[PDB]
């Protein structure tokens, strides 16, 4: 309600791509081919869920 | 006291990474069966939560 | 007070992987010898425990 933003999730478009965010943010792979991903800057971010 | 947070979320669906961002690492990684072409190399249209 | 469990559990059989989602990561890493065909690429029949 007060900044007009809208969070993102941890997302990506091909679900091997996706699998190195379980991994960490460390260990995240941001972009392989035509493909992508998308890492969340969310405040649930370092939390258990 | 337990009370509630809203959060809204934003995800691409039908984005395709710019002439630069596109790319494979440490090389080609992610290579299906040789005989078959990339399902990696079509344009994505689906997303994975 | 010494007691007794029941779990159930569910083992797949020959299924086969969803389309978009067959590789080989960090290429060709189970390869034969070379003139002998790939038992990975055939439609798998069995399972280990």
């Amino acid at each position: 309600g007060l900044f007009q933003e809208a969070y993102p999730l941890t997302c990506a478009s091909d679900p091997a791509l996706l699998r190195s965010a379980r991994n960490g943010e460390a260990h995240a792979r941001e972009t392989h081919f035509a493909q992508y991903l998308v890492y969340d800057a969310s405040p649930l971010k370092g939390l258990a869920l | 006291l337990v009370g509630a947070m809203d959060l809204t979320f934003v995800l691409p669906l039908g984005l395709f990474n710019p002439v630069m961002e596109r790319f494979a690492a440490h090389a080609g990684d992610l290579v299906p069966a040789p005989g078959h072409p990339d399902p990696r190399a079509f344009p994505p249209r689906q997303l994975f939560f």
